[PDB]
């Protein structure tokens, strides 16, 4: 998985 | 539910975004209200322009600006959302 803020 | 978030250019949404990786979208992976979509928010900023729409902690990403997104990796919805740039329409499940 990937985890970004936005 | 659907979010209409407006954002200022110099603020952020206000969430986090996880979810599967795979640059191509893939493939017969079957929503279930368990697990709705691959790409979700692990967490939402209090005072932040999703938390003031409404989004929550947990809710599963469905469709940004009118496309499904339910099976799409999470490079490619992350592109789709900046595109938007400060607009963002989401139409989320909560598992809840």
């Amino acid at each position: 998985q990937l985890v970004t803020s936005l | 539910s659907v979010a209409i978030l407006q954002k200022r250019d110099h603020e952020g949404f206000g969430f986090v975004l996880r979810g599967a990786k795979a640059e191509t979208p893939i493939e017969e992976f079957t929503p279930t209200p368990a697990f709705p979509a691959l790409q979700y928010l692990e967490s939402v900023d209090v005072e932040g322009v999703a938390w003031k729409a409404g989004l929550r902690t947990g809710d599963f990403l469905i469709e940004v600006n009118g496309v499904n997104v339910v099976k799409v990796g999470h490079k490619q919805v992350v592109g789709l959302i900046r595109q938007g740039g400060n607009r963002l329409v989401m139409k989320v499940v909560s598992v809840t």
